[PDB]
């Protein structure tokens, strides 16, 4: 999971 | 302020390809000369400008069988159908002309671009 | 010896989401309490262990309406349906419990994992 | 396009  | 799962789109496409290999929820047959290819209308539309136009048509959206132009090579179509479901293109010296012509007909602009680049190099 | 187009899976998912927003080729309604959500069976199956089981069932594969357990929160479902079609999860303090519970029911293991991690941190 |  990432910060888009 | 959403979070994003990097592998989600790839995992979705992988599962759609698994459904295709097992013939699950396939709703159309694409006829190319004597050859028949089962697929999901939504995946074809998402990948191809030609299938997008066909299945948004109020009459054609309801057809279970679509016949392609007799000039289309079944192998070129098969290579492109595999690319739609995997992101992988089996581009070879012996098939590049049939692949480019089929991609132009199917309106798959990124495949057409790589075929033109590979032809130019040789 | 294939070549690969990096953005293909993301572009396919983006077009499937565009078809969903325009209600094109949607073939099922998911009923959650009073709320109704239109979707593509293949996308639901590709994202959820629960929908995979439902639509591979010889009788349920043919249903146009699926009713979820009355304990399922419509907002939690909506957040998860958006994630299925975009890879983006709108996870917030006020919704995390409803999102985790809905993801556990829908069998979306990667969403369950991030919810457990975010809850543990607080 | 890449070599996968
Ligand atoms: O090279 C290409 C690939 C492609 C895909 C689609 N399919 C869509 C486009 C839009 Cl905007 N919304 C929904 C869909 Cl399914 C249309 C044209 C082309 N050209
Ligand atoms: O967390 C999850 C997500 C998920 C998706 C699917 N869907 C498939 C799985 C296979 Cl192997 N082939 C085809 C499909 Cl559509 C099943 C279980 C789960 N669990
Ligand atoms: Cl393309
Ligand atoms: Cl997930």
């Amino acid at each position: 999971w990432v910060i888009p | 302020s959403c979070i994003q799962f990097t592998r989600h789109a790839s995992d979705v496409l992988l599962n759609l390809n698994r459904l295709r290999s097992r013939d699950i929820l396939t709703d159309v047959v694409i006829v190319v000369s004597r050859e028949q290819f089962r697929a999901h209308k939504t995946v074809l539309m998402a990948c191809s400008g030609l299938f997008y136009s066909i299945f948004t048509d109020q009459l054609k959206c309801n057809l279970s069988v679509i016949n392609l132009d007799p000039e289309i090579n079944p192998e070129g179509f098969c290579i492109l159908l595999d690319f739609m479901y995997t992101s992988r293109l089996n581009l070879r010296e012996g098939n590049i002309m049939a692949v480019m012509a089929t991609a132009m007909y199917l309106q798959m602009e990124h495949v057409v671009d790589t075929c033109r680049k590979f032809i130019k190099a040789s």
